[PDB]
């Protein structure tokens, strides 16, 4: 809100417009990374009301209408999710309780319908038969599952309960997610701190330099603060573009893994 | 938005065109014993002019300027009105009685028995030379210079006058005397312009909640961002929050589709600036709010997207058709027909092989300019090379995607 | 565009030259299928190749032969839909159009910056110099250079970042062609929707367009099942 | 006769308010674990601020004398505790071989005295003070504590004096004396806005 400072900004041309647009492209791109990973199903499948999936315990995997699924609730309890001037944050297109409806749809297909749900029309199939095919795909004769179904279901269930304890009782198990939150905050925090930087000026506060100096000398001092702050802003955007590119790579991989591992049965090793 | 996009046809979708803010309203604003100088019972002789150094106070200089208690009032360097807005290191005052005609001699660059032998001023500025008539309360008890007495008789140029000469110390040490700070009343719950005795910013002032301690004037939360300040003159604690501001965007179905446009304000309480509606993302004006859901057309945020039946609408987007496959553990569904189809998937594998000449871009056809460019070393070469390094790999991408065939097969006729 | 120290380099592979690779490519996958992308080309009658590709998904070869006429009809009427989908629907190639627009915008922004003052007495180098002695002139020039240099540094930084993004895109496009064009993909949902059967590259100015032909089930019925059947005390698994 | 100032000497560097945040500033602080000299009435070099402490519950400690020459040659401060009020002058007092403080024989002269100020009196029981010179502004820091442990020293008054202080012989029961150094510290501000901890950014490899 400084008229005199503004006059000293137009002289630099489209600097702000270019920076503004750059942060707009990523923000639009971020909405696409979520649309491109989660939105793999055109319908919203629902878990059958009666649950008899051949003995395999799914209750900690599926949503519990008390509140998201139990595990998801746990995940939002392990992360540690500001702006003052010129800085804002945009909301995502897909809210938390909207994304959890894609997951609880993609997860209600892979259970009930096998891999056809995301291949073409969903085809209801008994879970145990679905697993038998999956064993066939690995290279284990189907009958092994049926003869040992009671042991397999027990191992599966006892395995899920391990993650629930692994997640909850062992902190720092989501380091990949916490870094992104932390790094974003660090980028914004550093940018704010730069406003107190002097950059060789008489004083770091624009209101004081101007308030006691004639426009001639005042502009020289003001020009130094603008140049400095402009660079600090360009640095931030540059880092965000590079960081965004890395997130895109991660998001792209997530989409691939979901498509081949969730919507079907991947054969590639590791 | 036509302007900010520089086009007479803007396409469908959401575009940001400017920011907005609540302009600040109704700005708010947050003693030296001169009686013994000008209202003194007695003054000495000019040959033995007295002086006292006045310091360590807040001095209001309008009292002896805007009212007629003096016959002579002449100030230098600073106009007499503005003394109340300035701080000084020290103030000195000289006092003596002289004749009336001799008053003109209390100035720089003067000559005479007084100027030369009784009271001399340096060739420099002086705060204020002030004199008033004194034959009513004083008038041979005064001397001037070897010395002579004054025949001050009660029965103008020969009458006694009391003269006080003020002299200010400038920037020799930290300022000890300044004028008053004519504070004003404070307001609440409104974006205002503030000046908190040395702090000038904007925001909304409200009764704060955090407790300070006896030795804090104001506080911060991160990077000099002042949050709350105790007022030095009223001794109350108030919080600072910026007055709502943000981006404004518009929603259009296209310029040649319909001139109907809705405006979106981001992150504010839509209490203030056709149709009005709130979102989790900011309030919308001009878009009609429907209940039922559809596929997201023009995204807004927080699950809400935005033409249908010759008007704009906002809605929460549907994710898809809600069907529930009937699970049975005793039954399977299988296809009894099949539909083969084709699908188009588009992928870029190149850009225009940009190359720019730095010495021409910056200066071009100027020897003298480029002479200065050399003082920045290799910036152009690294930049030239960096652009060369991308244009080189652009040919590789096309080579890598397309040139995967050992030779060129032909389609049989 | 390019008018003051700016240029555009021509591509090494011209449009007419690339359109020979894509003609060479899909003239193989019609005549030889996945073979020609491993070793020597092997001519295999088309219908036989398709029948195998059906087997590659998990449908018995005989299904194709019995329904060969229906398959060809659906295939053709599907290709014609692409011809018409693209011929009328605008923003068909938006993904491809975006790259061109971004490049054009970067160039236009950079050129525009020549008129910025950067705190100088004038935005044009010829005028400042033409009316100031070298001493005072160099001071005004130095401000201009610093500004213009910063504008150029901004351009090249963004160009490298954008280039990196294309490189990833190009790597994917190259990858998709190898497994979907020169072979038959098994991983699901990678080369278009459904069960991958065949695909063909098609050219583009700054990109590659693939037509992915997939098998998709439809018209499904309800049946009762059983993990296995018992006969003479033994479980008969399929 | 030295002693160990474990972590004492921390003070509020400014009138800022913080809460539940770690701020790392830099100022003239007393190094942690430093060698503190435990006197039991000499003249002491001042040398860029001085930490002062005393636990002697006695009126013997009555005040100080800040100046350059501590005689009529230069202005000097006779900061005294008058047991009902704190009395400060900067008048040009003359030297006294041993000014006692129930009689007072310190204010020998007052030639061209320029500044006088008074305030409320300061007054088993460990008293800590910090006196710093900064750009002519003379500040004073204090606290009252019933020397192991940690605390913080609040300000009392800033005096815009602008004088050269190089000797601060206290007037006259033991008192400690330290020296300040330009040390960066990480001050821990509690929810209450008080300082509850601190890190000496050059004491140890760990604190580094
Ligand atoms: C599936 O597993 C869940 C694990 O939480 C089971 O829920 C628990 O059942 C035990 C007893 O078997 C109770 O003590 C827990 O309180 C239950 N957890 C809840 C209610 O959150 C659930 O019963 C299992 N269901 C099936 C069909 O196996
Ligand atoms: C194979 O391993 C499984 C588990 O790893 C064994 O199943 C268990 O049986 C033993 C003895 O019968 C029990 O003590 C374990 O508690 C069982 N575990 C579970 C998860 O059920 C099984 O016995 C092993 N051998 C064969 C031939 O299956
Ligand atoms: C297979 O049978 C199930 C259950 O009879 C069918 O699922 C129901 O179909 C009816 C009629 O279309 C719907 O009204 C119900 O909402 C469906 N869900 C139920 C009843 O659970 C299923 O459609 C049949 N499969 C096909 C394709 O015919
Ligand atoms: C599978 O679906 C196809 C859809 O095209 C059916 O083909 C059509 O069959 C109808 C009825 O015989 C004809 O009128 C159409 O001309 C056919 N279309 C084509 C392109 O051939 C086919 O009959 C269906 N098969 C089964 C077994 O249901
Ligand atoms: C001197 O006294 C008169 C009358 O009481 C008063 O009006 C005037 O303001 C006084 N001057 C000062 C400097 O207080
Ligand atoms: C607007 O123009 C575009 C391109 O010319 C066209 O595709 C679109 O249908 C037009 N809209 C209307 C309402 O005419
Ligand atoms: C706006 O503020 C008022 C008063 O604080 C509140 O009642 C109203 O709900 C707020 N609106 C929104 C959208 O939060
Ligand atoms: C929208 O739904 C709300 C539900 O409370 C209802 O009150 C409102 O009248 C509905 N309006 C329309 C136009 O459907
Ligand atoms: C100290 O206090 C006494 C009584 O409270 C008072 O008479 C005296 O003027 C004060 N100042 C001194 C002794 O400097
Ligand atoms: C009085 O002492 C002060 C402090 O040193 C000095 O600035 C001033 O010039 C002196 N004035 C006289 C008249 O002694
Ligand atoms: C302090 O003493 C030094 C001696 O060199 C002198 O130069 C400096 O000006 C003095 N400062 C003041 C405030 O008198
Ligand atoms: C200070 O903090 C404590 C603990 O957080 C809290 O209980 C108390 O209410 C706060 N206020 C004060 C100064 O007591």
């Amino acid at each position: 809100d400084s008229t005199e400072c503004s006059n000293l900004l137009l002289q630099y041309g489209s600097f702000c417009t270019q920076l503004n647009r750059a942060l707009t492209g990523i923000a639009v791109e971020q909405d696409k990374n979520t649309q491109e990973v989660f939105a793999q199903v055109k319908q919203i499948y629902k878990t059958p009301p009666i649950k008899d999936f051949g003995g395999f315990n799914f209750s900690q995997i599926l949503p519990d209408p008390s509140k998201r699924s139990f595990i998801e609730d746990l995940l939002f309890n392990k992360v540690t999710l500001q702006k003052f001037n010129g800085l804002t944050v945009l909301p995502p297109l897909l809210t938390d309780e909207m994304i959890a409806q894609y997951t609880s749809a993609l997860l209600a297909g892979t259970i009930t319908s096998g891999w056809t749900f995301g291949a073409g029309a969903a085809l209801q199939i008994p879970f145990a038969m679905q697993m038998a095919y999956r064993f066939n795909g690995i290279g284990v004769t189907q009958n092994v599952l049926y003869e040992n179904q009671k042991l397999i279901a027990n191992q599966f269930n006892s395995a899920i309960g391990k993650i629930q304890d692994s997640l909850s009782s062992t902190a720092s198990a989501l380091g990949k997610l916490q870094d992104v939150v932390n790094q974003n905050a660090q980028a914004l925090n550093t940018l704010v701190k730069q406003l107190s930087s002097n950059f060789g000026a008489i004083s770091s506060v624009l209101n004081d330099i101007l308030s006691r100096l004639d426009p001639p000398e005042a502009e020289v001092q003001i020009d130094r603060l603008i140049t400095g702050r402009l660079q600090s802003l360009q640095t931030y955007v540059t880092q965000q573009l590079i960081r965004a590119a890395e997130i895109r790579a991660s998001a792209n991989l997530a989409a691939t893994k979901m498509s081949e591992c969730v919507l079907g049965q991947s054969k590639r090793v590791d | 938005t036509k302007c900010t996009l520089k086009s007479f046809t803007v396409e469908k979708g959401i575009y940001q065109t400017s920011n907005f803010r609540v302009q600040p309203t109704e700005s708010i604003v947050r003693l030296c014993p001169f009686g013994e100088v000008f209202n003194a019972t007695r003054f000495a002789s000019v040959y033995a002019w007295n002086r006292k150094r006045i310091s360590n106070c807040v001095a209001d200089y309008s009292v002896l300027y805007n009212s007629a208690s003096f016959s002579t009032f002449k100030c230098y360097g600073v106009s007499p009105t503005k003394l109340n807005d300035l701080c000084f290191t020290n103030v000195y005052a000289d006092s003596f009685v002289i004749r009336g005609d001799e008053v003109r001699q209390i100035a720089p660059g003067q000559t005479g028995k007084i100027a030369d032998y009784n009271y001399k001023l340096p060739d420099d500025f002086t705060g204020c030379v002030i004199a008033w008539n004194s034959n009513n309360l004083d008038s041979y008890n005064y001397l001037y210079r070897p010395l002579q007495s004054y025949g001050f008789q009660p029965t103008v140029g020969y009458q006694p006058y009391r003269v006080v000469v003020l002299s200010f110390e400038l920037l020799h040490a930290p300022a000890t005397v300044c004028g008053p700070k004519k504070s004003t009343n404070l307001v609440k719950n409104k974006c205002v312009n503030f000046n908190f005795n040395g702090l000038t910013g904007t925001g909304v002032l409200t009764e704060s909640n955090k407790k300070f301690l006896p030795f804090q004037q104001f506080g911060r939360d991160i990077a000099d961002t002042t949050d709350a300040v105790r007022d030095p003159q009223t001794l109350e604690i108030l919080d600072i929050t910026p007055c709502s501001f943000g981006g404004v965007s518009v929603i259009t179905p296209g310029t040649n589709t319909s001139n109907q446009v809705a405006v979106l304000y981001q992150d504010v309480n839509c209490t203030e600036v056709s149709n009005v509606f709130q979102t989790r993302a900011g309030c919308l004006i001009g878009a009609e709010h429907v209940n039922n859901s559809y596929e997201c057309d023009i995204p807004i945020g927080a699950g809400i997207c935005a033409v249908a039946s010759q008007s704009i609408i906002a809605y929460t987007m549907s994710l898809g058709a809600e069907n529930s496959v009937a699970y049975s553990n005793n039954s399977i569904a299988i296809p009894t027909n099949f539909t083969i189809s084709v699908t188009t998937e588009i992928l870029p594998v190149s850009m225009t092989k940009t190359s720019v000449d730095c010495t021409m871009y910056i200066c071009g056809d100027s020897t003298e300019c480029s002479n200065l460019l050399l003082q920045y070393g290799s910036f152009c070469t690294q930049l030239n090379r960096a652009l060369t390094g991308i244009a080189v790999e652009q040919d590789k991408n096309t080579q890598e995607v397309f040139a995967q065939v050992k030779q060129i097969y032909k389609t049989p006729p | 565009q390019k008018f003051n120290g700016l240029t555009v380099l021509p591509p090494l592979l011209t449009d007419e030259m690339i359109a020979q690779y894509t003609s060479a490519l899909l003239a193989g996958t019609i005549t030889s299928g996945w073979t020609f992308g491993a070793g020597a080309a092997l001519q295999i009658p088309f219908a036989m190749q398709m029948a195998y590709r059906f087997n590659g998904i998990g449908v018995t070869q005989n299904v194709l032969y019995e329904n060969q006429k229906l398959i060809a009809n659906q295939f053709n009427s599907a290709i014609g839909k692409i011809q018409d989908s693209l011929s009328s629907t605008a923003s068909a190639l938006g993904k491809l159009q975006d790259v061109v627009n971004q490049n054009a915008q970067a160039l236009n922004t950079l050129v525009k910056q020549l008129s910025s003052n950067f705190g100088a007495i004038s935005s044009v180098l010829n005028d400042i110099l033409s009316r100031l002695d070298p001493p005072e002139a160099e001071v005004q020039i130095d401000r201009l250079i610093t500004g213009r240099l910063q504008s150029l540094q901004t351009y090249v930084t963004q160009q490298l970042i954008r280039a990196a993004e294309i490189r990833a895109s190009a790597n994917l496009a190259a990858t998709k062609m190898s497994e979907c064009v020169l072979g038959q993909s098994k991983r699901v949902d990678f080369c278009g929707k459904g069960y991958h059967l065949m695909s063909f590259p098609q050219s583009a100015p700054h990109g590659v367009v693939f037509l992915h032909v997939t098998y998709v089930p439809a018209q499904e019925k309800n049946f009762t099942t059983a993990p296995a059947i018992c006969h003479d005390g033994k479980a008969h698994f399929p | 006769a030295y002693t160990n100032s474990f972590t004492r000497g921390v003070y509020y560097p400014d009138k800022v308010f913080r809460s539940s945040v770690l701020h790392s500033t830099q100022d003239l602080f007393l190094p942690f674990f430093s060698n503190v000299t435990w006197f039991h009435n000499p003249v002491l070099p001042f040398n860029d601020g001085v930490y002062f402490a005393s636990t002697e519950k006695s009126n013997i400690i009555r005040g100080w004398i800040f100046g350059t020459t501590l005689d009529s040659k230069t202005q000097s401060l006779l900061i005294v505790n008058n047991a009902t009020n704190v009395v400060i002058k900067v008048c040009e007092f003359q030297f006294c071989n041993d000014p006692f403080l129930s009689e007072f024989r310190v204010y020998s002269s007052a030639n061209n005295c320029t500044f006088e100020y008074v305030s409320q009196p300061f007054l088993k029981n460990l008293r800590e003070f910090v006196f710093k010179n900064i750009d002519g502004y003379f500040k004073i820091y204090s606290k009252h504590t019933p020397p192991q442990g940690f605390s913080a020293l609040e300000p009392l008054v800033d005096l815009p004096i602008g004088i050269n202080i190089t000797r601060f012989q206290t007037l006259l029961a033991a008192y400690y004396v330290g020296y300040l150094q330009p040390r960066t510290f990480l001050l821990k501000y509690n929810e209450n806005g008080t300082i509850t901890d601190a890190v000496d950014c050059a004491l140890d490899p760990l604190s580094e």
